[PDB]
DNA sequence: GCCTACCGGTTCGCGAACCGGTAGGC
DNA sequence: GCCTACCGGTTCGCGAACCGGTAGGC
């Protein structure tokens, strides 16, 4: 890290490191019974002291000036161990009662819609506001990059929580991992105490927060870089960044209108908060996808489906594909285990956009998914191993878009007919879930931007 | 976790709040606990007692508002009860209660500073260390614990953290840690604990048990 | 969180005094 | 042969000063 501008000498003189070990560490503590809820920064600049609550005006810090260098490690070491309990040197680092703990730092040539899309999906400050319902700490995360060891020990610790929470385990259980949480990432929750992580859907929201955080820092990763020469413009650069040939689909093209039929079509008759409005249709191939897929398209019973996220997984989504959540993280949300989930619908999909009155505008894909040979499922199971012969798995839903209506496209199936009943009743779900356990199964296709008018 | 905070002064270095001088020591003083700007901490932000009136605070039950008060000495609380507002067998009971609440209160506050008299804090750290309990930290709950020690027994160890109970207002709190990152909450009125072992060196040990103290258990607030 | 007045425990500084060696007087 | 006024040097006694660990304050 770089030295903090409390210090008031951020650009005079630089922070230290004896060979490896970069002298500068960010400590943390919570107690969710007391309410306390501090950080603890110290570095060798000159020693500098940052203490406080996280996320607020409480707090002070203590600038001092060493009289000598070797002065220097004996005044860091010493307070380091005071503070956080181990020695400035460890194999494994161990929490010690109401000591802290240290985290873990590290003239464009191009179409205008396809210039708003960059605009849309690399606008990080954007992306920031985003976080702030999450109660992320907002000061110093977008230059304090977070390891990546850490999140997943963050994923661990959710889904310690989900186990705890399952069986009924007890308080101190727990209390312990709900401390773990807020320690390992900063939050802010002002004056009040940090909540504890009892329910079902607060690990789940949780688990979301670590899923949408690690896309900034990734949209972070792609904008930060490159090679900075007085040649391209500022858009294209970010464009080459996101190793995607993206296409604008015209409004009079009639593959155009079997889309927005699909959309039209396809909308929730109980998804009645909101309507949809196709402002754009952009045909999206990503870089050695089609190398990818070349297996499943040997592989029979191919949809193309929806697939709603967030506006600011979007920088992610093109770089990377989509992806199935990481072996860490809990299985809390989903529905059939971690996977690349799909809908026939596009009201379904849709509310993954997350979308409000104030924020209209919204991102969602369509991708041609080698389903195959599918594994029926009614109520909600948490599968680990498919059934032999089976490349996907299909929640059966009540209501179904109309099998005799099944238009194709460039040899793929698309279901766009109206909702009807469907073969069985006996379910827990209302409409089509679709889900591959392989990245490889999937390949996005179009990408559509849809404004969302509400009633208030 | 209280918000209001009394005792006797445990050092006559502290300012008040209002009037800005010094409470002087093992003076009664009350206070209000806020938020630290300094540090993410509660702070008391100490009164004299006169002065704690006049601010504005009107605290309508002292007992189960303002945190210290049972630890007061009998005759300090009701100061506090009066300033703070400016059937048969059912009340002899309760009556009678009352009688041996004043009873417990003023028998330990003798011994407390009887031991002030005649023992200085190394003897009494001493004494702890001998009986298995962990020493605290100050001078005014060293001999707390050592009076709540005599008078009661030595308290055996937690059942599960293993740590040391302590008397705390209404009850025994565990102090211990069940685990690195988190507190033990233990709480009971009736806690485990062997017989109170007075070493040999103590030729005054026959004048304090002398003053009429016979075997009985920890009584507390209705 | 960090600052600092307070506590006990030891050292340090300096003048009184103790003391032995001595040379001028008778 | 004593006595004794004078001087250099060691000891002794006691209060000032020093200091590290810490309970209380904000
Ligand atoms: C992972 C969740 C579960 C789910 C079901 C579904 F039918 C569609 C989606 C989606 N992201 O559009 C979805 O996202
Ligand atoms: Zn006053
Ligand atoms: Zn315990």
């Amino acid at each position: 890290a770089a030295v903090d501008p409390d210090s008031g000498l951020e650009h005079s003189a630089h922070v230290l490191e004896k060979g490896g070990k970069v002298f500068s560490a960010t400590l943390g503590l919570v107690d969710i019974v007391k309410g306390t809820n501090s950080y603890y920064k110290l570095q060798l600049l000159w020693i500098f002291r940052s203490w406080g609550r996280v996320g607020t005006v409480i707090g002070s810090n203590k600038l001092e000036q060493m009289p000598s260098k070797e002065d220097a490690i004996e005044h860091f070491m010493k307070l380091y161990e005071e503070k956080t309990g181990n020695a400035w040197h460890s194999k494994n680092f161990t929490k010690y009662p109401k000591k802290f703990y240290p985290l873990e730092i590290d003239k464009s040539k191009l179409p205008k819609p396809v210039q708003d899309l960059i605009k849309m999906i690399f606008d990080v400050e954007s992306m920031k506001k985003a976080m702030v319902e999450y109660e992320i700490d907002l000061q110093k995360m977008p230059l304090g990059k977070l390891s990546k060891r850490q999140i997943q020990a963050a994923y661990s610790i959710l889904s310690e929580v989900q186990q705890a929470v399952s069986q009924g385990s007890s308080d101190s259980q727990i209390l312990d991992l709900s401390n773990r949480f807020y320690t390992l990432i900063p939050h802010d929750f002002g004056m009040k105490k940090p909540p504890l992580l009892n329910n079902a859907d607060s690990v789940q929201a949780k688990v979301e927060m670590l899923d949408n955080l690690l896309d900034i820092e990734v949209a972070y990763s792609l904008l930060r870089g490159g090679s900075d020469d007085s040649s391209k413009d500022p858009i294209d650069v970010n464009y080459e960044k996101l190793k995607t040939d993206i296409k604008v689909v015209d409004r009079d093209s009639e593959e155009a209108e079997i889309i927005r039929k699909y959309v039209k079509n396809t909308h929730a008759t109980t998804h009645n908060a909101y309507d949809l409005e196709v402002i754009d249709i952009f045909k999206i191939e990503r870089e050695g996808e089609c190398q990818r897929y070349k297996p499943f398209k040997q592989l029979h019973n191919r949809r193309l489906l929806w697939h709603g996220s967030r506006t600011t997984n979007f920088a992610g989504i093109l770089s990377q594909g989509l992806r199935i959540a990481p072996p860490e993280a809990p299985v809390t949300g989903y529905m059939f285990g971690k996977g690349i989930y799909f809908a026939d619908m596009v009201s379904k999909s849709a509310n993954y956009c997350h979308t409000s009155q104030g924020d209209p505008i919204g991102l969602i894909l369509l991708g041609e998914v080698a389903l195959g040979n599918m594994y029926e499922l009614k109520h909600a199971s948490h599968i680990s191993k498919l059934p032999k012969g089976k490349h996907s798995v299909k929640g059966l839903g009540k209501t179904t878009p109309d099998p005799s209506a099944n238009i194709s496209l460039d040899g793929v199936d698309v279901p766009l007919g109206t909702g009807i009943s469907s073969g069985v009743n006996d379910t827990s779900l209302l409409y089509n879930e679709y889900i591959v356990y392989d990245i490889a199964q999937v390949n996005l296709k179009y990408l559509l931007k849809l404004k969302f008018n509400f009633k208030t | 976790d209280k918000l209001y905070r009394v005792e006797y002064a445990k050092s006559g270095r502290a300012s008040c709040k209002k009037c800005s001088e010094s409470i002087p020591k093992d003076s009664l003083r009350m206070a209000i606990m806020v938020q630290s700007p300094m540090f993410d901490g509660k702070v008391p932000h100490w009164y004299h007692f006169s002065c704690f009136w006049k601010v504005g605070h009107s605290i309508r039950h002292p007992d189960v508002e303002v945190d210290g008060f049972s630890e007061l000495r009998w005759d300090d609380q009701q100061k506090v009860k009066k300033t703070a507002e400016a059937s048969k067998k059912e009340k002899d009971k309760d009556s009678k209660l009352e009688k041996a609440l004043k009873a417990q209160n003023d028998l330990i506050w003798n011994i407390k500073d009887e031991l002030k008299k005649v023992c200085s804090t190394n003897d009494l750290k001493e004494l702890l260390i001998f009986n298995k309990q962990q020493v605290p930290s100050g001078e005014s709950a060293i001999l707390d614990r050592v009076a709540d020690g005599m008078v009661f027994g030595a308290l055996l160890p937690c059942e599960e953290c293993s740590g040391q109970l302590v008397f705390k207002s209404d009850a025994y709190y565990c102090t211990g840690d069940v685990t690195a990152w988190t507190k033990c909450m233990v709480k009971t009125q009736t806690p485990n604990r062997k017989e109170w072992v007075t070493p040999k060196e103590f030729r005054e040990i026959s004048y304090l048990k002398k003053l009429k103290v016979k075997k009985q258990d920890r009584i507390f607030p209705p």
